[PDB]
Parts: structure tokens; C-alpha cells; sequence
């Protein structure tokens, strides 16, 4: 999906499939493949250090006649990732109707023993994970299409600050006439 | 303010996270419609219960003067001491900050940006390979001149040219500190422009993008003595720290690598980098597996 | 004719200010500004006519 | 509209574009017990964040002809993070809580579910002169079935949803606390219980102080409607959670 | 007197009839994060008395050529009841604490013990070019224990008394907070430590904030004095303690 | 906008001080605070709550 428009799908559907995680990603804004190509992320790339909180918007792309709610968790660190959505409702999370109100927000809070973490992040400086969960399934009625998908969205918070100028791992040369 | 100035206060914090408690309402902070084209507002306390937190963090360096205002390489080039050549007498380019991609990708962060530019020169001279390698050369001093658009070129290391009665020149020697100096904001425009979806000709046609806007001239570089028994080389190194900044409508930054200097060319790249699944995460915390 | 501003705080929670004059005559000569921090999300973040309330629906 | 709504409990919210409205009690908030109503002396634990949050149990699928489910309250939450640490160890307990129940489906389907909670839903045995089990009342999470048919076998309910399980009419449990899912106009049912006894605390592994029973009385129902998995989704969020007789864990 | 004292925490209470004082960290008692010092955002949990009181961990013998004993702290303390399992469930902790080391002989004996609370004690290892294990330097409650000799053996702290397992002189183990117990005049020891560190809170399991050590100076010592047994009896209660980012708990 | 103190006494039982002025933008720049001499024992020598007077027994 490196170069189709997918990797901007989540992929979610109608029927049973509770058990089944939609999605997960570990929240390293700087450095994983997740986020460093992100607005956020190539500007984190231009700094060592990083403090605040995040905003997820999640928008659901169904036909109007879907219908589902799903469970938005983040974990802070110190364990595994929940491997089931018994485990990933013990931390912070919201329930997401869908509605009219095709977008929901989960807000990342700045949970960590430092000010600061490093944007090339480490396990000492480590921020957890965020995985979603069919809360309820996705119904739909005849002649709507079974499946559809979800898009996510990410921006810093009005709390969210960098430091350390350096230079960015991600452009290069070989030679002049650049 | 006035953004030319040298000095002024105030501190850039940011936000405090204000205390929450529980909530029981029709208020949905969380449920909002991206369609709009707005980003929303939204911040811990509207959530998840938070405590009251005094956030003293600034955001000082990121100001787009903190993020430019730092010296930057942008251009390389070598020139001999003696030579056949007469040509590898002396090294000329021509201005422009699309050569070296670290100040290139930073700028062009940025469609519109206008400022002062602090240059600083660095060079250095070696003494060339060679069988004999014994002389006695006094210090190198060099002269770096730069013609604005439309001023007669330099032909040879001895051109009348280098008399400079009017264009701006920089004698410099050896084992001195490195030259510098301030250039003003020299557009013919109200700003830089950092990308042009454009002609240089009326028909649509003739030269597309960047390269139609530039024109600043170029800079020609010699050494005085002129002469040196063995052959050396000399390379000089222009390095630009923009200053008293202003830029306008950002845009994303630059994903495929630059192929050019005289263009916006690439080769499709990759969005980011593929891992196992979507739903991923490695398992840290274990007692190493 | 000199002027008087403060320095960035370091190390610690009257001798945090620093003096300065210009010797130029073109503003170009001067230091960088780096102690200006104004800001302005909202041209970015919030460009639609019709203020969004948010905490409020977004449609409806 | 008032469709929309919002609900945050420690480090968690619950949202909803479809709601109807939100039942309270029998009219009561849960409140933390007052020094005029209590026995116990000993200082009380108010894990507060910690412990009144949103936790959701393990989904059910809706099938056409699903009799129906329950489930039994202190227990069920036993393993639920501090809540049920806080259980463990200490041997009274008071708590009231935020349930919502969810189910969505689409305007093309239909269906219609009671959501009750029945405070002390003592239930009958099977084998008419035998007795339950703790098993044949509760599994914790999960959920007990109801049955559209009598059922046999020593220790289980006795349980016709006809009869709710405690021998009374099905279509009478409306005088206890509750709100209906039709699929038609709403999404989701909101009961907040307080707590409710005939003392002012009480071990949570021994009394089960209330039943969460959802009961389809219209069956789910659709057509061409490439969506036949309709899955129900408890969350609940103990209020006022406080502990006292504090002691060495109790033996699982 | 003023050899006579008692101290109440939680369901706890302690007395002594021969206490000399009580030592106070570094004159400061422990104290609640402030909001100007705090940077995690989340509502802290403050069990309160269900986690700061006193816990007693298992005694050890004096006997005539004990070199000394360690433990090492918040380890130590993990599975004492809620304030271990607040521990488990939590990424971030923070307290103070009272200690209380308690030993009485009799007018017949004599012997001296140094109590001292270490901060950041990082010990060294036995082999010179090797490293620690967790288990070389703590186990729990029980204690680690110091040595006559040097010691030798991969992973194990070079524990000979004489370095403190520090690499210093013992005998200026003094400008840590510390009391003395001399039984001929006294029988217990009383130190009230609190939170020190180079950030506002941290991880419990994960770095040892401070080690506890009783070195016998001079040594027990009796005569036809029927009593040879003399046991030295660690108790310890947590104060102020307040935790952040909560999620399941950790893998022991 | 510059600061005058005292010299630390040399010697000898209004020369006898010093002129400063900082030429730059951050605190870390500046020379160290060599004369500073504030001093509290007390924290190490002497953490005891109930204030033991020493002209009187300390047991008893």
C-alpha cells in the first residue's frame, strides 16, 4: 500500500467480528511509519525534543445508512499492547457513535514520568499505544454496500511544544547542482 | 511589531490543562465534522478527568526566525592556484539556495519568504599531490566579487573586470576568521517566491517554474597573489543565515528526494514506511523474547 | 542611545537582562529577532466562515 | 438535538448521536454514604478515577431469535482493573453505577430490546425442588442466556423469558428501571442506579445487588441488507465506588 | 520521658518506650506533588489509608558476626497489599515513608547497629568487569546480606560491609539520614524519608529510590544471658503515596 | 545598563569594587556566581524533629 491511496484506509465491516482488533499503532509521533511522514511528524523531525498532547480525529466514510459504535483506546506504557478489548477499555478511551457527526476525537493527554520525550523515541521515553475495537458491530441495511472505511486524522494539541534544532534524517544528496 | 528590530519580550507559553471532573450532558466536544475543513479544538480536559497542571513549556524555537537563522552551506566550488586551464583559475556560480537540499527542504517549507541574509565564507587551500611538494608561498589572499545582473564578467584570473570600482568585493586572507557580511532584501518582488506554476513567456511557454523568478547574479571567486610555484587548490564554501524573517502560506514538506536544482522534479516515492500489519505494535516488556 | 531587553531564562526557577547597540546604518546589519513569539493557528486551523462552537454538533 | 450526548468518568467517555434520554434510578443519584447511615467505623477507600470509569464487558450477537441475556452486578466487574482489586480485599463495598448499553443497526432494520436492571433478581431453579448454583446465575462477563423454551438440569435458571427467570410476567418488568432500544428511532439505553439495599454496605462477591436483563420483545429482523451481524455492547461505570474492612485478598 | 512515643497510620499504630528521636529525610516531610512541579496530566489516585500504613516485612537474626543487612525500596514493598498492587496497575509513583526498625535485648547485652536510608545506592559488582542482577541486588522483603570478605561471583554485589557496596569508607555512611541503636541506651529507630529524586515521579519497579542498611558497628555480645535470640524487625509505611498512568498491570 | 559590587578583600585591613555589563541573550553565558555564600548545616547536622536544646540531657 506504500504508494495507493489504501494506506489512508481503515478497513472496517458489517457482520461479527468483535475478536478482531480494527487497528493499533504505537504513539511514537516522530518516528514511526505512522506518523513521521505526517504534518506533525516531519516537523518533529527538525527537533530532538518533544511535549503534549495529541488529537486523533477518526471520520467515518460509510454510506449515511451505516450504523456501529467502536471503542478508541490509548494505553499508556509499562505493559503489552491490549490484546483484547476487555484489556483496552481499562485505559483511556471513548465510545464512538456513528451519526450525523461523521468525525470523533481522542485526545491523547500528555501522560509521562519527563517533560519531555525524545522524538527519536526509546522504551525510557516510551508513550504507549492507541487500538480500536467494534464496540457494538457495524449494521446496515439491503442495497448499502457491507463494508467501508475509516480515515484518521492527527494535530497537536494547544499544549504541545518542541526543542533542540537539528538537522532532518529524511533528505539527502550525492552531489551538487542538488 | 516591527520585524527588522534586534530585541523584543514576551514569553511563549503554552497551554495549562485545566482541571475536569465528571460529565453528564448534551455537550459532545468530541463529535465534530472534519467535512468543514476545520481542526478541532479539543484538549485533554474535554476527554478525560484532568488535573489542573501550570505549564510553564515555551515555544521559542520554533519561531520561523529561530527555525531559519542559522548558517547554512549552500554552494561548493574549487579553483586552482595555477593551471592550463585559465578557466580553473577561478570559481563562479550563480546565487540561488536550490543547490544544497538541508536549506533547500527548510525553505521551502514556505511558499512566499522574505529577508535579510547574513553570508559567511569559508575557505580553504591545499597543497596539490605531486612529486616536488617543496616551496615557500606566502599567505593566500582571495577575492570574492559579486556582479548583479547585467555587469561585465570576469574572463581570466586578470580581467579588468576585478577592479570592482562598483561592485561589491571581499579581500580576504588566510588564517583570518571567515568573511561575512549583510545583504539586504534584495527582490525585485514583495517577497521571495519559493515556487512559481508559471511562464517566463506571455504564450505559455519558454521557461516553467523558479528559474524564470531568480536572476540575483552571480559571484566570482580568485586568488590575489596569482601564481604559486607547485600547483594548490583552493575550495570555497558560501554559507547563508537568513535574518529578520516573514513567510507565507505554508505547504507540505519536501516527501521525494530533489532530482534538480532548476526544477520541482522527482520520482514517485513512497507515503512512509511498511510494517507487519495494521494492527501491529512490538511487544517491549517481556523477559526479552 | 542603547536598549535593554531580558534574556531567555536558563538553569533556575536583575542580572537576567542583557544591553545592546547598533553600530550600522541599515537595519540589514542588525542581530536576528529570535525573542519575537506572537501566533496565529486559526488561519490555518479554523478557516470557515460561521464560527464553530464545538462542544455543539458541527451540523444537525 | 438532544440525540446527541456526551458522558465522562475518569479517563474515559462515551458518546452517542442517537440517544433517547437517560433514566435515573427510581429518581436517585448515586451519593457516597452519609455519616447518619453508617455502621462500619473504619475509614472508607475512595479509589475515585481510579475505579468509577467506563468498562466494557464482551459483546453478544442479536440473532433473530435470541430469547434474550443478563447479567449479574457487583460480580461481573470482579475482574474489571481496580474496581475489582478493590473487591478482592476488602469486605464491604457500596457502589452505584452508569450503564450503557449499545446497538446500532441501520434504517433498514428493526428490532426492539428491553434493557432492565432488576434490583435483588432472585431466580428460581430448573429442577423445581433443587437448587442453583452460582454458575447457573452468573458466568461475570460473558452473560447467561435466557431460553424461549423450559429448561431442565439441576442448577441452572429456570429460564423462560417468558417468566424473566423469577416467575412473574416479562411484560411486567417496566416497573423497575429501564429504557427500550427500538432499532427504528434510538441507538443506545442510559440507566445510572444507585445503590440500592436494605443496608448500608455489603460484600460484593456475596449479594448480587442488581440483574442487567436485555430481552428482545421484537425481533431483529432485515432483508437483502448485507449486514446480519448485530452485535449489543455493555459499558458500565461504578459511581461512588468506597470500601471499608480491609484485609488480606479473598480466595478465587 | 520523651523516650516514650506512638505513631498512627492508617489502621496502624506503632509505640516505643525507649525511642531516642525520629530522623526527618533531609529536614523535609514528605509532601503531595504540586501543581508547578507536576508534568504528568492525568488525575493522580490517592488510596490514602489503604496504602499508607505500616507493613511489617520479615524479621532476621543478630547474631555475634552478622556483617550487616539491605533492601532496596519501593522493590520491597511490591506485593504489601494495595499499596503493591497500586504499584502493579500504575506506570508512574511517588512516596514518602516512616521506617521503623525495631530491636530490644536487655541491660545484659550489648551492640550497636547503624540504620541509614541511602538514597540512589547503586551498588557494584563483585566480578569487576561483570554486571549486577536484580536479584544481586534485592530480594523483596527477606534482605540481602552484607559479607565479611569480598565477595566474588558474577551478577552478586561486592558486599563486603567495609565499601557499603559503593565504593566508600562505611564509617561516612553518616551524611545520609540516619539513627543509631545502641542497646544500652535505646531500641528502635525512626526515620520519616521523603520523596527524593531528579524528576517529580517515576517508576516503582524500575529504580530502587533509596536503600535501607542495618551494619552492626560494634557487635552483639552476652553472657550466660538465657537469650541469644535477638531479632531485628523492619517496619515500614508509605506516605503521600500518589500515582499516574493507569493500564493493565505488569508482568511479573 | 550595567551592575557595581563589591570586590572580595584583598591585602589590606570605594576602589575597592567592580563594574559588569553581560553582552549576551542567554543566562548560561554568564560568569559564574562565585560570591554567593549563603549555608544551612542544619539539613545534614542536625534532622531531628523535636528540637534537642544540648545544654540539657537529649535522653531522660
Amino acid at each position: 500500500n506504500l504508494e495507493t491511496m489504501d494506506i489512508y484506509r481503515i478497513p472496517v465491516q458489517s457482520g461479527n467480528h468483535q475478536s478482531s482488533q480494527v487497528f493499533g499503532f504505537q504513539v511514537q509521533p516522530g518516528l514511526d511509519g505512522v506518523f513521521k511522514h505526517t504534518l506533525l511528524g516531519e516537523i518533529l523531525n527538525y527537533y530532538a525534543h518533544w511535549s503534549g498532547s495529541i488529537k486523533l480525529t477518526f471520520v467515518f466514510c460509510g454510506s449515511a445508512m451505516a450504523t456501529g459504535k467502536f471503542l478508541l483506546a490509548y494505553a499508556p506504557p509499562g505493559a503489552n499492547a491490549p490484546k483484547s478489548r476487555k484489556d483496552a477499555m481499562l485505559g483511556t478511551h471513548i465510545i464512538w457513535d456513528v451519526g450525523l457527526q461523521s468525525s470523533c476525537v481522542l485526545c491523547i493527554p500528555w501522560i509521562s514520568q519527563t517533560h519531555y520525550r525524545l522524538v527519536q523515541q526509546d522504551e525510557y521515553t516510551s508513550a504507549g499505544n492507541v487500538t480500536c475495537w467494534y464496540q457494538t458491530g457495524i449494521v446496515v441495511p439491503a442495497g448499502t454496500p457491507t463494508s467501508c472505511s475509516i480515515m484518521c486524522f492527527v494535530s497537536a494539541c494547544n499544549d504541545f511544544s518542541v526543542r533542540l534544532l537539528k538537522d532532518t534524517p529524511f533528505i539527502q544528496q550525492a552531489a551538487l547542482l542538488q | 511589531g516591527d520585524v527588522v528590530e534586534a530585541v523584543e519580550n514576551a514569553v511563549a507559553r503554552v497551554a495549562d490543562t485545566i482541571g475536569s471532573g465528571p460529565s453528564n450532558s448534551q455537550a459532545v466536544p468530541a463529535l465534530t465534522a472534519v467535512e468543514t475543513g476545520h481542526t478541532s479544538q479539543v484538549t485533554p480536559s474535554d476527554t478525560v478527568q484532568t488535573r489542573h497542571v501550570k505549564n510553564y513549556h515555551s515555544r521559542s524555537e520554533s519561531s520561523i526566525e529561530n527555525f531559519l537563522s542559522r548558517s547554512a552551506c549552500v554552494y561548493m566550488g574549487e579553483y586552482h592556484t595555477t593551471n592550463s586551464d585559465q578557466t580553473k583559475l577561478f570559481a563562479s556560480w550563480t546565487i540561488s539556495a536550490r543547490r544544497m537540499v538541508q536549506m533547500r527542504r527548510k525553505l521551502e517549507i514556505f511558499t512566499y519568504v522574505r529577508f535579510d541574509v547574513e553570508v559567511t565564507f569559508v575557505i580553504t587551500s591545499k597543497q596539490d599531490q605531486g612529486t616536488q611538494l617543496g616551496q615557500d608561498m606566502p599567505p593566500l589572499t582571495h577575492q570574492i566579487m559579486y556582479i548583479p545582473p547585467g555587469g561585465p564578467i570576469p574572463k581570466s584570473v586578470t580581467d579588468y573586470t576585478w577592479q570592482t570600482s562598483t561592485n561589491p568585493s571581499i579581500f580576504w586572507t588566510e588564517g583570518n576568521a571567515p568573511p561575512r557580511m549583510s545583504i539586504p532584501f534584495i527582490s525585485i518582488g514583495n517577497a521571495y517566491s519559493n515556487f512559481y506554476d508559471g511562464w517566463s513567456h506571455f504564450s505559455q511557454n519558454g521557461v516553467y517554474g523558479y528559474n524564470t523568478l531568480n536572476h540575483m547574479g552571480q559571484i566570482y571567486v580568485r586568488h590575489v597573489n596569482g601564481s604559486s610555484p607547485l600547483p594548490m587548490t583552493s575550495t570555497v564554501r558560501m554559507y547563508f543565515k537568513p535574518k529578520h524573517v516573514k513567510a507565507w502560506v505554508p505547504r507540505p514538506p519536501r516527501l521525494c528526494q530533489y532530482k534538480n536544482a532548476s526544477t520541482v522534479n522527482f520520482s514517485p516515492t513512497d507515503i512512509t514506511d511498511k510494517r507487519n500489519s495494521i494492527t501491529y505494535i512490538p511487544d517491549t516488556v517481556k523477559p526479552d523474547v | 542611545g542603547a536598549q535593554v531587553s531580558t534574556q531567555k531564562t536558563g538553569a533556575h526557577e536583575s542580572i537576567i537582562h542583557y544591553t545592546n547597540i547598533n553600530y550600522y546604518k541599515d537595519a540589514a546589519s542588525n542581530s536576528a529577532n529570535r525573542q519575537d513569539f506572537t501566533q496565529d493557528p486559526g488561519k490555518f486551523t479554523e478557516p470557515v466562515k460561521d464560527i464553530m462552537v464545538k462542544s455543539l454538533p458541527a451540523l444537525n | 438535538s438532544d440525540r446527541v450526548r456526551s458522558i465522562t468518568l475518569g479517563n474515559s467517555t462515551i458518546t452517542t448521536q442517537e440517544s433517547a434520554n437517560v433514566v435515573v434510578g427510581y429518581g436517585r443519584w448515586p451519593e457516597y454514604l452519609r455519616d447518619d447511615e453508617a455502621t462500619a467505623e473504619d475509614q472508607p477507600t475512595q479509589p475515585d478515577v481510579a475505579t468509577c470509569r467506563f468498562y466494557t464487558l464482551e459483546s453478544v450477537t442479536w440473532e433473530k431469535d435470541s430469547p434474550g441475556w443478563w447479567w449479574k452486578f457487583p460480580d461481573a466487574l470482579k475482574d474489571m482493573g481496580l474496581f475489582g482489586q478493590n473487591m478482592y480485599y476488602h469486605y464491604l463495598g457500596r457502589a452505584g453505577y452508569t450503564i450503557h448499553v449499545q446497538c446500532n443497526a441501520s434504517k433498514f432494520h428493526q428490532g426492539c430490546l428491553l434493557v432492565v436492571c432488576v434490583p435483588e433478581a432472585e431466580m428460581g431453579c430448573s429442577t423445581v425442588d433443587g437448587t442453583v448454583n452460582e454458575h447457573g446465575l452468573s458466568e461475570g462477563e460473558t452473560a447467561k442466556k435466557f431460553s424461549a423454551t423450559g429448561t431442565n438440569g439441576t442448577n441452572t435458571v429456570q429460564s423462560i423469558v417468558t417468566n424473566a427467570g423469577m416467575g412473574v410476567g416479562v411484560g411486567n418488568l417496566t416497573i423497575f428501571p429501564h429504557q427500550w432500544i427500538n432499532l427504528r428511532t434510538n441507538n443506545c439505553a442510559t440507566i445510572v442506579m444507585p445503590y440500592i439495599n436494605n443496608v448500608p454496605m455489603d460484600n460484593m462477591f456475596r449479594h448480587h445487588n442488581f440483574t442487567l436483563m436485555i430481552i428482545p420483545f421484537v425481533p431483529l429482523n432485515y432483508s437483502s441488507d448485507f449486514s446480519t451481524y448485530v452485535p449489543i455492547t455493555v459499558t458500565v461505570a461504578p459511581m461512588c465506588a468506597e470500601y471499608n474492612g480491609l484485609r488480606l485478598s479473598t480466595a478465587l
